[PDB]
RNA sequence: UCAAAGAGUGCU
């Protein structure tokens, strides 16, 4: 069905010549290369690199069109299919690549970055669904959970949503000390902003983390006990005593990082 | 009336979404049965929607038991919670009827299926195995099955190095 | 130059209501050799469609 | 000078990658594609040939069937693969159509099962229910354990009985509410929670042979009487609405699922009559392709098809807008078709014949139920219009129309044609001399009279 | 559709969710 | 009316789709148009053009100089991948000039008048004197067409699989390759046939005769459809464009005529030829090829309504109305055996005494080939599958008619003796009752539409 | 090697 994708380009390419930005011969060069790319994607042996090179191609085509618009048309945006057509396609190619290669973590990031960069074109809701899909293919990679938690605490400043991320992320990945460290880091940021707002409120006129500290310590030990024991319990008493030693030291080191973390927050006691 | 399919792997738990519903009246027709063997046809029926690998060897055995006595683990609860919409009632296809009541208790809004239609798809999922995971990291099932095998067995017999 | 009765249709087929109607259509080449891939799809789509494995319930109140 | 020559890039047409698909350049200039007319016709002719081949309508039978001739078939409107059957032996069965086995079998009545229906009673997921009536003057409610869901884990058997002073000959259940109506010597409305008949409906002393609830205007009911009459009712008014008397008795009635005001009637004059509920003075359509009385009729859940089960050991398929069957199904193993029903997906046909076996047929014999590839879907679909397009070409008609009908049916048709020709010649002779011979529309001959004139 | 961003349980499934919500009711 | 506007709606959508595909067309055919008015197209010589074209194009250009059986009647496969050549004294060789491997060699020392490729490159047909032979790619002869005798021109129809043979005899035979039986035999009675050509649009064969009358022919038909004299003198050759709208003839009296089949009119006439043209070929683009003995003159846009588009030798003081040859080439010490346009190539084949030479001509071939129909780069696995599909969609012979768009239109003992007599009596009754109806039908029409003589009118 | 003809495997 390579043609079916190809025919979608014709109304766009017709718009280019009609506006006069691109000559007949020039567009033929564009369509030819597009034709070459589509066959590669639709064929066996296609790789994620194949989607990347195609995606890079349109971006340069997009730059040529807009840059040409100022030189020839002398208009910021010509009201026609051409202006938003390329941007629709690039997202479409990406979606195919993500579906075609969900495993490649790298290729997703381009979509989140690409989708995020053109915020005006692309509503945050579209960004949400991609994260919903991406978390949900890879629940065990903590680095998503912080990433989407990150995005909606800075771009949107919706702490209620960001907190739910850590709650869900911790539900899947309770043994990752980093995400706990990341979750307490967010909470203390929320408290510091809140009290600073309170200070500003006066001028113009936290315990929660410690609970995270405590509950974190219990589960990490529980999982660290699970590992180093394998399928079965340890019959030897002395070895069982040892397994208590590593967790204490592992938990002690895991505590010590927070002791460093608290040091940053001057506002807090 | 099925939309989501629950499957379990030695590496983890896999959920599938049923894009197309096979004919139920003609379930026994050779032509529908040949499709289950055919990977190309099968991919049109379902699509892998989630996979959450087990954290380590210990977790797999614990879940391997919990599946055996028809119980829901914390890992299973988390996955189903994230995937199944609240919704009249979303339908989930499951191999075990005994896991049915357990799933219903934790999630009142899900209705489980274990009819031959569900079994037919579950067979297809297990037929193609890692090919349906579309490149996702599921290790090697055959070795992981070997990994859990005596591990599940020796546990019940209470085998020990002593 | 007499036309061959073998290839002359007996009567105007349904849904076309008059003789000139059928020749206007019959000038159309349906095949994809004369039609674009997209254009082929709208023509070839039939009026009645159903999805396998679902009950077609009676129409709800308009 | 300025010179250009045709220039072929080897890489563009021959991919460097072995796995990459080669380019298929397209030029739609009509000059490059001559004989568009001949090519399409030839493909249409080939497609017509392909169609007759794959027509393998029979798929199988449900278990070992019933004890005596099956006379009552009820289909679960809320579910695809469950079906209820009854035979004159007094036994009723619930079938798992997907597995072609039985859920449960009950010896429901001493006499004949004269009406069977599936419902979902509202007593004031794990079980289904049917209503069975018989000439033994009792109606029995049954509960069946089903494996559709595994959210639980019994009480399978009779739930309730409704006694009647007179024998009952047919039953139907209101879709929206638990109320159901039973037709014997006199048509009643019943409630599941009331043992006595809740209300009595009757045009007159005449007995009712069959009934069928409307599927969209669920408060409307239609019935058939032994006096060759069709009676309409409205539950909201709790009274009969219209009565029309036919030349013949009608065995069965079905409401069109897409037109709430439109229904079809199975008749004893080898015909099925398609009627508008608002103007009964005429018929919307007539179907005449059977050679014996039509016992049963139904509407497709798609609404574009009806079937007519006839005493002549055959089943026919009719387009609603066309007055002649597009298809005929038969076997030596047919003895007397009494019931015909659809799968709720509109893909399969259920037939009940007095030999005691229940069978399944493909709605379109050539169609196959596997999921098709897009390439398969396009081509299989592509053949469809070209057949619809060149439908009246002589050779296409000769191949497409042909069916193997039993010798008994054809000879009846040949004699039947000789009847009509001999008749037609006779009235034609009359019109030469008689001054006043009013022309009677075929759509009105079957109507003898209507009570309410308009 | 089920979304991680909005909590879909309507009750706190994880014991962490029990502890945090207790403070939030306590705080304000 | 509204439904027809709807039906007409898909037409505007359909033609737009055709334009949309026309938009996509991968390649463009070669052009040649002067920068400077002083320099003209008919002084430019091939060697300079040979230098201009690419190295591959020069390598693609083929020049095969053989005298053992020359002159040489060149022939190109429909796809153009494989080229079939038959010498004058009559050996025939099949090879892929592009691939660089000969498919078959045939060194028979019997005079052959022409040759033609069959359904595929694998099988092809050659015309020996007094018989017609069929050969394989391997070079073996599958069979011999006993019926076909004294065949000069052999032509094969791909979709209908019909092979047609023209000869001096006046007997003509149609043979379908797949079936193996000749569809029909027809005698023109007009004597020998100098020229045979087919119009692909209608699939109607064209036969010329010494009187000058070019004759259209059909399989099912017992006669020729149409009778048209181009010239006083015998026609040397007849050329039909692929579209079929245009048909050209050159008379032996040095006259060139341009005709149109659709309206059946003579488009243009030229007497300026110094001597009769040996052979005539028409490009897919409409460019016309005239071969007179040594020199071949090419006219761009020869097929057009305007009288100025008509071919004209030289010019009248650089008059713009006069139309000069678009290319003029001469082979010194040579005569043109035949002219053949190379399929899907910007190239014109030329047949001549010294051997086979191929002349590069801008715009000669159609730029963008239809792969579904024919693909030069068709692989052998696809090739066989294409054949089978063509077999499945083979067009019957009787489908051939003057117009394809017309088709589909809507328009015992004693007992037997007693038995014989009774059915007779029943027959007289039928005839007589029908007639009693006939007068009664006559009476209704009649009803619908001297004083003493009145005094006695009652009597 | 080409060159024509077979019989399976992978996969869209």
């Amino acid at each position: 069905k390579t043609r079916y994708y190809l025919e979608q380009c014709i109304p766009e390419m017709d718009d280019l010549v009609e506006k006069g930005l691109f000559t007949k011969n020039e567009v033929s060069l564009i369509m030819k290369k597009r034709t070459d790319f589509e066959h590669r994607l639709n064929s066996r042996g296609s790789s994620i690199n194949d989607y990347i090179k195609y995606i890079n191609y349109e971006s340069n085509v997009n730059k040529l069109r807009a840059k040409r618009c100022k030189r020839i048309l002398q208009v910021k945006k010509t009201n026609s299919l051409s202006d938003w057509s390329i941007q629709q396609r690039i997202g479409f190619i990406y979606q195919r690549g993500t579906n075609k290669f969900p495993q490649d973590l790298k290729f997703w990031a381009m979509y989140l970055n690409y989708m995020k960069a053109r915020g005006n074109q692309t509503s945050y809701k579209k960004i949400h669904n991609i994260y919903n899909q991406l978390l949900k293919l890879h629940p065990t990679n903590v680095d998503i959970w912080i990433s989407c938690a990150k995005y909606e605490y800075e771009v949107h400043a919706n702490f209620k949503s960001c907190r739910n991320i850590f709650q869900n992320g911790l539900r899947f990945n309770p043994d990752v000390p980093k995400l706990w460290y990341e979750y307490v880091k967010f909470e203390l940021n929320f408290i510091t902003k809140l009290i600073n707002r309170r200070k500003v409120m006066g001028l113009i006129n936290g315990d929660i983390a410690l609970t995270i500290f405590d509950v974190c310590m219990k589960t990490l030990g529980k999982h660290y006990i699970n590992k180093h024991k394998g399928y079965y319990a340890i019959s030897d008493s002395k070895m069982n005593i040892e397994l208590n030693k590593e967790t204490l030291n592992y938990l002690f080191s895991e505590s010590l990082r927070y002791i460093k973390l608290f040091d940053e927050f001057l506002d807090l006691e | 009336p099925i939309e989501y399919l629950l499957f379990e792997e030695p590496t983890g738990y896999a959920v599938f979404k049923v894009k197309l519903q096979q004919d139920d009246i003609g379930s026994r027709l050779k032509e529908v049965q040949e499709q289950i063997n055919d990977f190309g046809a099968f991919t049109k029926l379902i699509e892998l929607v989630s996979f959450a690998p087990f954290k380590g060897a210990a977790e797999a055995l614990e879940n391997a038991n919990d599946i055996s006595e028809g119980l829901v683990s914390e890992s299973l609860k988390a996955i189903l919670d994230l995937n199944l919409p609240k919704a009249k009632n979303i339908t989930l296809a499951i191999s075990d009827k005994n896991l049915g009541p357990s799933i219903k208790e934790e999630f009142p809004y899900v209705d489980c299926i274990s009819n031959e239609l569900a079994q037919d798809l579950i067979r297809g999922v297990r037929l193609h195995g890692e090919k349906l995971f579309k490149g996702l990291q599921s290790g090697d099932l055959e070795r992981a099955q070997l990994g859990l095998g005596h591990a599940y067995s020796r546990a019940k017999v209470k085998f020990s190095v002593q | 130059n007499k036309k061959n009765l073998k290839y002359q249709s007996s009567a105007v087929p349904f849904p076309f209501e008059n003789r000139e109607q059928y020749e206007r259509s019959l000038r159309m080449p349906i095949g994809q050799e004369w039609t674009s891939r997209a254009s082929h799809q709208e023509l070839i789509k039939p009026r009645i469609m159903t999805k396998p494995g679902q009950v077609i319930d009676p129409l709800k109140a308009p | 000078m300025k010179i250009k020559t045709i220039k072929r890039s080897a890489d563009d047409y021959v991919p460097v990658k072995s796995t990459q698909e080669s380019q298929m350049p397209r030029n739609l200039n009509p000059e490059l594609h001559p004989f568009e007319r001949a090519r399409e016709y030839t493909k249409a002719l080939n497609a017509t040939k392909l169609e007759r081949m794959f027509a393998k309508p029979f798929v199988g039978q449900l278990g070992y069937g019933h004890r005596d001739g099956v006379y009552a078939i009820a289909k679960n409107y809320g579910s695809l693969n469950k079906l209820a059957t009854g035979s004159a032996d007094g036994v009723i069965k619930y079938w798992n159509m997907s597995t072609r086995e039985e859920f449960v079998s009950f010896k429901a009545h001493y006499g004949l099962v004269t009406g069977l229906c599936v419902t979902q009673p509202r007593f004031h997921k794990s079980q289904n229910f049917m209503l069975s009536c018989s000439d033994d003057k009792t109606v029995k409610l049954w509960s069946i354990n089903v494996d559709d869901y595994s959210n639980k884990n019994n009480e399978e058997g009779l739930i309730r009985t409704f006694d009647g002073e007179s024998a009952f000959q047919g039953i139907d259940s209101h879709r929206e509410n638990s109320t159901f109506a039973t037709g014997g010597a006199k048509i009643h409305l019943w409630d599941v929670n009331r043992l006595k008949p809740v209300s009595d409906l009757s045009w007159g002393a005449d007995n009712i042979t069959s009934l069928k609830f409307n599927q969209n205007e669920t408060d409307i009911l239609a019935s058939t009487g032994s006096d060759n009459s069709i009676v309409l009712y409205d539950l909201r008014t709790n009274s009969p609405t219209q009565k029309i008397v036919q030349t013949m008795r009608t065995n069965a009635i079905c409401w069109n699922p897409m037109e709430a005001f439109n229904f079809v009637t199975a008749n004893e004059d080898h015909n099925a009559y398609y009627y508008d509920m608002r103007n009964l003075s005429r018929s919307l359509n007539v179907f005449k392709d059977h050679v014996s009385a039509v016992m049963d009729v139904d509407f497709s859940p798609t609404g574009d098809e009806i079937v007519t089960g006839s005493y002549d050991k055959s089943i026919r398929i009719y387009k609603t807008n066309h007055g002649h069957s597009r298809e005929i199904y038969h076997t030596k193993r047919m003895q007397h078709v009494f019931q015909v029903k659809y799968s709720m997906d509109s893909k399969y046909i259920i037939s009940g014949s007095d030999d005691g076996n229940v069978r399944l047929w493909r709605s379109k014999a050539w169609e196959r139920s596997n999921v098709k590839t897009t390439r398969e879907k396009n081509k299989l679909e592509y053949d469809e219009k070209l057949k619809e397009r060149f439908r009246h070409m002589p050779e296409i008609k000769r191949i497409s129309r042909h069916r193997h009908v039993p010798q008994v049916i054809k000879k009846a048709q040949e004699i039947k044609n000789i009847e009509l020709s001999s008749i037609k010649r006779r009235e034609a002779n009359e019109r030469r001399t008689r001054k006043d011979m009013p022309y009677i529309s075929e759509r009105k001959k079957q109507i003898v009279g209507t009570v309410h004139k308009y | 559709h089920a979304s991680a961003f909005t909590r879909t349980q309507d009750v706190p499934q994880t014991e962490l969710q029990e502890k945090v919500d207790q403070v939030l009711q306590e705080s304000n | 009316r509204a439904g027809l506007k709807k039906i007409d709606e898909q037409y505007k959508k359909a033609v737009s789709s055709a334009a949309a595909t026309d938009y996509l067309l991968p390649e463009s055919n070669g052009y040649l148009e002067p920068e400077n008015e002083l320099e003209k197209t008919f002084k430019v010589q091939q060697s300079e053009i040979k230098s201009s074209v690419d190295v591959s194009t020069a390598n693609k250009a083929l020049d095969l100089s053989l005298k053992e059986f020359g002159p040489y009647h060149i022939k190109y496969a429909k796809n153009g991948t494989h080229l079939l050549i038959t010498g004058r004294k009559g050996h025939v060789a099949s090879m892929d000039w592009r691939k660089g491997q000969l498919r078959a060699e045939l060194f028979l020392n019997e005079t052959c008048h022409s040759a033609t490729y069959l359904q595929n490159e694998q099988y092809f047909a050659v015309a020996q004197k007094k018989y017609t032979f069929i050969y394989d790619h391997e070079g073996t002869e599958l069979h011999r067409l006993k019926q076909h005798i004294e065949a000069r021109h052999l032509d094969f129809l791909p979709y209908h699989y019909l092979l047609v043979t023209a000869g001096e005899t006046g007997w003509l035979k149609y043979h379908d390759v797949s079936t193996g039986q000749l569809v029909s035999e027809l005698r023109t009675k007009a004597g020998p046939t100098m020229a045979m050509a087919q119009n692909p649009w209608n699939a109607v064969m064209h036969l010329g005769h010494s009187n000058g009358t070019v004759s259209l022919w059909s399989p099912s038909m017992p006669e020729p459809l149409v009778k048209l004299l181009s010239a006083r003198g015998p026609v040397n050759s007849i050329a039909i464009d692929r579209s079929g709208y245009y048909m050209a003839t050159t008379g032996a009296d040095r006259s060139m005529k341009i005709w149109d089949i659709r309206n059946f009119k003579q488009l243009h006439s030229v007497e300026s030829l110094p001597t009769p043209g040996t052979n005539v070929s028409i490009s897919d683009t409409g460019l016309l090829a005239l071969s007179r003995g040594p020199h071949v003159t090419l006219w761009k846009d020869a097929l057009k309504l305007s009288g100025d588009s008509k071919p004209c030798f030289g010019s009248m003081g650089g008059n713009p109305h006069r139309n000069t040859p678009y290319m003029s080439h001469l082979f010194a010490g040579n005569k043109v055996e035949n002219l053949g346009f190379v399929p899907f190539e910007d190239l014109l084949g030329v047949g001549h005494q010294t051997g086979i030479t191929n002349l590069i001509v801008p715009g000669a071939g159609e730029a963008n080939y239809d792969a579904l129909e024919l693909n030069p780069f068709e692989t052998k696995k696809q090739r066989q599958e294409q054949e089978v599909r063509t077999l499945l969609n083979k067009l019957p012979a009787d489908t051939i008619t003057l117009d394809p768009n017309s088709i589909g239109s809507v328009d015992s003992g004693l007992r037997s003796f007693l038995r014989k007599k009774t059915q007779n009596v029943i027959d007289e009754r039928k005839l007589r009752v029908q007639k009693q109806l006939d007068k009664e039908k006559n009476i209704r029409k009649r009803n619908h539409q001297d004083v003493i003589e009145e005094a006695l009118s009652r009597f």
